[PDB]
């Protein structure tokens, strides 16, 4: 109606740190594109804002399901989530975007957005799930905690002394232990001892 | 900025087809009159905002402010935000919703602006107004972290010149010249004319 | 210093408190398992009878066995006493001038008289703001006791 | 002028001779008296004034407030006294900001302006020299802090003389000051002298010793001036006419009569209320505390009655003064049963419950402030003969705008007054227990 | 309720994707066993619950409301109507009909 | 499916969150967390999930 | 952007001056139109077995 | 469990856990927990309870 191309040929431009319109991204057709998936941090890190954190997904703490792609959006009471599409061999980290997260941990994180007033970035672990220690180097979220990729690791993770020498947690929110689920039955003994 | 409207005015009387391939003529203009005018620069500001919203969808929620400060569509921009919000497909919301600038103390708008506490500032004012707004924001504290700026062609248009006081890092975005040659636009249009 | 000060409180079955014998020692007792019941002499406070604030008494139970293990494991010596005024510990806001979380057993620690609290001491936000809690020995919830 | 009293404190330090003052600058609030110094000031201790400010705020139930202060004396303690007074109470009132600033070089305005601009609180306590108050108020007028809905509260010092008032002060400014009757040489001196003679009376009783001492500063201070030290307690304990001049450790009178005063329209200082003993008489001299429009924040006096669970009257803790937490105050004049007229002191029983909670929730959305009391005559509205009774009467008499409670709905009352949509399902019903069960052999 | 309740957004959509034009089809789906559960208000539903009864209602009624006539604003009769239906309750008419 | 006997796991532990060994957002974080324990919501989350 | 329509919009529209039906009474609708006192108090339950 | 004339109400509320206590600058804090963890994992804690 503006006589303008129906499919706008558009590019996204960011006012850079030093008077420069660094190409933030470009818009093609219906889809919106941003060249860098990660949000850039202004100047020096301030208030541990948007600290990277990956929370392990399990029935007990967090749960992941696909975003409503029909709308292209994540469920209102859930959190839009990301991960790195696995490309270990590949130079690229990979992108595993658009998955929503659920659960009481997720809800706690919401509580924490307000409580500690800190922005956060959340992704999923690739190598090893809950940390696994083999030979010289440890594996899992703990690795990303050691490598500096992750500041804090969240999930159903259990506590151990070794994790304690390396890192720490001061919460102990729920009671959990090793257990077994059996289908079993009980029976009468001596017919109530014949009364 | 004014130039487009002027040529558009000529178009309303003449009825001669006109278009433009670069710069200001390409820069957006107020709603086209009932009589057809020249029109290559114009884009649905609403659409433009939906582009911006896509950016907001990726990283922006509960935008700090949308203000009908200056030029075309102060009233018009206001509706769309509502239209965007009206679908209610997701969980959208607004915190700041005012207008104004130059005529009186900037302060009536400023004191109202102080009240809003949100993540992304939305701007619909000319670069000239914006210049002053930049000055306002530093005093205001909008320039500080947690107050991202969404800037359209209204300001973005002067690619060559950026007011130093323009509290950078806020998104400023419009069409880019290198991507498409300015000369390139003219032949195609001529072709379109031929096909018309 | 290797020698250590421990404050505890009477609270069965974590801490039992009994009078020493005539000769001032703790009666030798045996558990169901058959291992000798380990006991330690713990300074006691006021008795049921009038006065008698100063006394030597016998302490044993879950928390006492834990103390013995910790002391042996980290190799430190200690002396145990029962907390003054018989309380776990809560801050009191306004009795005369504004007051600290010096109530009962917890304050004693603040004074530096007690270097460690070894008892069924609940880990909570209020207390964690002022002292350091170790990993909790047990997980428990409040309930109601009736006739 | 405030400074004269301070000079005199220095003099007390210099000559060790008692000095006191009955009016004006000597009367103004001053820095907590150095213990060695001996002096008398005709004003209420800083702490006391702060207390009155708190009582005033409590009376209007302004829970949320900030303090703007200056480096002027007693500022740090003021915070301390407030910290104790505010802290002790169960209530969740909020201190928003405390600001300490002075004009230094050419940026005090910048720094002050940047510092003051952040604030958003409705109720402001200010503390400074009178002149400084002028500058701070000009600055506030620029900032827009003086305007409607924000309100300012002041200790004694800023008000100074009743006659003089730069209109730089905003109207509606609320401040405390000494009773006018007190502010006459006639009695402040009469009183002061009486105090002197009672101190002297105790010279007769305590030690049978003459208080008289050499007065010269230039001459070496008398060794026996030392003894006056003990003499101070008698000095402190001074009474006459069955009236207390009793001082406090700061050197202000221990029990000094005081009046709550406001700036009436234009240049008038009208005492909004008066303070007697422990109790605060928060008098609503200015019924409309709102500038420009009467209609805004319209009054809605409300009457109710107690019924369980919905509207429950509870007796507030005597020791824990005033309603605690959720309970909202409701007052009915304490009508003497014996008195036919039964004119009454409004009751102090706190109403709470589902009905009160609903009103509280609705009120926030409505954003209209309201007064709640209890009905006396007729209980639930009743038509007896030709005349109605109960809360409906106070709705008809316009003594109540809206009546809230467990009140049921009927055609007559809907006819006389518009009713809200019912929020609950109720009606006539029966309460009884069933006797037995029937057996049919049908298995 | 699902709309306004962002708390129920999940459910809002979960629900939406299975919605029906009418009660006859909505009741039928459960009866046909096409859909395991059906959500609706009591006045229309309970009568049906009596009507067939294989199907059951469960839990506690939530979001209570009282039925009223809808009319264009300023209707000078609504008030009278309100009085009339009030009388219908008062005289047990409303009650008798139910 | 059922738990063992009463359901005592026989291994006793609770969930924990990582922090850089150097990092202590947790000591500060701890305070917020407890009241959260005290607060009714944990049980709401319990009832929620 | 549109009127509620259906039975109600016809009402706003004036197709039907008055609406006689078993309709629940709610605030979102309430601003637009006047409503009489409510005849029944029915609550949502889930009808299935 | 020891006095059969006394019983508990069924509901469990305000779930909470007990712990050892030391001043924040105690040099035995790191050691005290590691020991507690070891005793839980080892089974020492189960033996005592
Ligand atoms: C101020 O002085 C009066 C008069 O002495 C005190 O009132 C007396 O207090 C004593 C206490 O020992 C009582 O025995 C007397 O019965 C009181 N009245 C008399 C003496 O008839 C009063 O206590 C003093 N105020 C202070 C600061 O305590």
């Amino acid at each position: 109606e503006d006589g303008y191309q129906a499919n706008p040929k558009l590019v996204v431009l960011l006012l850079n740190m030093e008077r420069e319109w660094e190409k933030v991204g470009k818009w093609e057709a219906k889809s919106l594109n941003m060249k860098y998936p990660v949000w850039p941090r202004i100047d020096s890190d301030h208030d541990d804002n948007h600290l990277s954190i990956v929370t392990l997904e399990e029935a007990p703490f967090v749960i992941v399901e696909n975003i409503d792609y029909l709308t292209g959006t994540c469920v209102r009471n859930t959190v839009p989530c990301r991960k790195y599409f696995r490309l270990a061999n590949s130079t690229t980290e990979g992108t595993s975007v658009k998955k929503c997260c659920k659960g009481f941990c997720i809800d706690i994180l919401k509580k924490l957005s307000k409580t500690v007033k800190f922005t956060y970035d959340l992704y999923l672990v690739t190598n090893g799930k809950h940390g696994k220690k083999i030979k010289n180097v440890w594996n899992g979220m703990i690795g990303e905690v050691v490598y500096k990729r992750a500041v804090m690791a969240v999930g159903s993770l259990t506590i151990n002394e070794e994790r304690s020498v390396a890192v720490d947690f001061s919460v102990p929110f729920v009671e959990t232990g090793i257990s077994v689920m059996v289908s079993r039955s009980a029976g009468t003994v001596s017919p109530s001892a014949f009364l | 900025e004014a130039i487009a409207q002027i040529l558009d005015f000529v178009s309303s009387q003449t009825f001669i087809p006109i278009l433009g391939i670069h710069g200001g003529s390409s820069m957006i203009m107020a709603d086209k009159d009932e009589m057809s005018t020249f029109f290559q620069f114009g884009a649905s500001i609403k659409q433009q905002a939906t582009v911006m919203l896509n950016i907001m969808e990726e990283y922006d929620w509960h935008v700090f402010s949308v203000i009908t400060s200056n030029f075309p569509g102060y009233r018009d921009f206001i509706s769309f935000i509502k239209t965007t919000v009206d679908n209610s497909f997701v969980g959208w919301e607004v915190q700041n919703y005012i207008t104004l600038d130059t005529s009186y103390t900037d302060a009536q708008t400023l004191t109202q602006l102080k009240k809003i506490h949100s993540s992304v500032i939305l701007l619909y004012c000319s670069k000239d107004e914006a210049t002053y707004i930049f000055e306002e924001a530093r005093s205001l504290g909008l320039m500080g972290y947690g107050f991202v700026w969404i800037v359209p062609s209204l300001v973005t248009g002067n690619t060559d010149i950026i007011p130093y006081e323009f509290p950078s890092g806020l998104v400023s975005v419009s069409y880019d010249d290198w991507d498409y040659g300015i000369e390139a636009r003219v032949r195609d249009g001529l072709g379109i004319i031929t096909t018309a | 210093s290797t020698r250590l000060k421990i404050v505890t409180i009477h609270q069965e079955p974590f801490v039992y408190v009994r009078p020493t014998t005539s000769d001032g020692t703790c009666r030798e007792e045996y558990t169901i398992n058959g291992d000798p019941i380990k006991k330690v002499i713990c300074n006691g406070p006021d008795e049921t009878i009038p006065g008698r604030p100063t006394v030597p008494q016998c302490c044993y139970g879950f928390c006492v066995d834990l103390l013995i293990k910790l002391a042996r494991e980290m190799d430190f010596t200690y002396e145990v006493h029962l907390v003054a005024d018989g309380k776990f510990g809560t801050q009191e806001r306004v009795n005369n001038s504004n007051a600290a979380a010096w109530n009962g057993m917890m304050g004693e620690l603040l004074s530096g008289q007690a270097d460690m609290i070894v008892a069924p001491l609940t880990i909570n936000n209020e207390r964690a703001q002022y002292i350091e809690f170790s990993k909790p020995f047990k997980y428990q919830g409040l309930t109601i006791l009736v006739k | 002028q405030e400074a004269i009293a301070q000079i005199l404190d220095f003099i007390s330090v210099q000559t060790l001779t008692p000095i006191l003052g009955i009016h004006g600058g000597s009367s103004m609030i001053m820095a907590d008296k150095e213990e060695a110094s001996m002096f008398f000031q005709f004003g209420p201790s800083i702490e006391q004034q702060a207390s009155v400010m708190l009582n005033i705020m409590e009376e209007y139930d302004w829970y949320i407030f900030s303090i703007v202060t200056t480096y002027f004396p007693g500022y740090q303690d003021f915070e301390n006294k407030v910290r104790s007074t505010i802290e002790n109470s169960f209530v969740g009132w909020e201190l928003e900001e405390v600001i300490h600033l002075d004009m230094s070089l050419d940026d005090i305005d910048s720094k002050i302006q940047n510092q003051l601009k952040k604030l958003q609180s409705p109720v402001i306590l200010l503390y400074c020299t009178k002149e400084e108050a002028t500058y701070i108020f000009e600055v506030a007028h620029s900032v827009g802090l003086t305007g409607y809905g924000f309100t300012w509260i002041v200790p004694s010092l800023v008000a100074g003389d009743t006659d003089t008032v730069p209109d730089e002060f905003p109207t509606g400014l609320i401040s405390v000051s000494y009773d006018e009757w007190d502010y006459d040489l006639p009695a402040r001196v009469r009183d002061g002298i009486a105090i002197i003679t009672t101190a002297a009376s105790t010279m007769l009783s305590e030690h049978n010793s003459i208080p008289q001492s050499k007065s010269s500063c230039n001459n070496i201070q008398e060794s026996r001036v030392y003894e006056a030290h003990m003499l101070k307690r008698y000095l402190i304990n001074v009474t006459f006419e069955g009236r207390d001049l009793s001082f406090s450790e700061d050197g202000y009178q221990m029990h000094p009569k005081l009046v709550i005063i406001l700036l009436n329209q234009e240049r008038k200082w009208e005492r909004v209320g008066k303070y007697k003993d422990r109790s605060l008489k928060m008098w609503p001299v200015f019924d409309l505390y709102p500038n420009s429009e009467e209609h805004k924040d319209e009054h809605l006096s409300i009457v109710t009655l107690e019924e369980a669970p919905f509207v429950i009257v509870e007796d507030v803790d005597p020791l824990s003064g005033t309603c605690m937490r959720n309970t909202v105050p409701c007052r009915k004049q304490i009508r003497p049963e014996n008195r036919t007229e039964e004119g009454g002191n409004y009751i102090k029983r706190c109403c709470k419950g589902f009905c009160i909670d609903i009103l509280k929730k609705i009120a926030k959305t409505v954003k209209f402030t309201y007064d709640l009391y209890l009905v006396t005559n007729g209980k639930h509205g009743k038509k007896i003969n030709g005349v109605w009774n109960g809360m409906i009467g106070e709705v008809v008499t316009k003594r109540a705008y809206m009546a809230v409670g467990s009140l049921t709905i009927n055609e007559e009352r809907s006819e006389v007054v518009d009713f809200s949509v019912p929020f609950i399902e109720t009606g006539i019903s029966v309460m009884v227990s069933r006797s037995n069960g029937t057996v049919s052999p049908s298995a | 309720y699902f709309r306004r309740q962002v708390e129920l957004s999940t459910m809002y959509r979960h629900m939406e994707k299975h919605n029906y034009e009418s009660a006859a089809e909505a009741i039928q789906a459960v009866r046909d066993n096409k859909l395991h559960a059906f959500i609706w208000d009591s006045a229309v539903l309970e009568f049906e619950a009596s009507q067939d009864c294989d199907l059951v209602t469960t839990g506690e009624l939530f979001f209570r409301s009282g039925f009223g006539i809808g009319m264009r604003k300023d209707s000078p009769w609504k008030q009278e109507v309100s009085l009339n239906i009030l009388k219908s309750h008062e005289n047990g008419f409303m009650e008798e009909l139910d | 499916l059922v738990t063992i006997g009463s359901g005592y796991i026989f291994a006793t532990t609770g969930y924990g969150i990582a922090l850089q060994k150097g990092s202590r957002w947790k000591r500060p974080i701890d305070l917020a967390l407890l009241q959260f324990v005290g607060d009714g919501e944990m049980e709401e989350l319990e009832k929620l999930w």
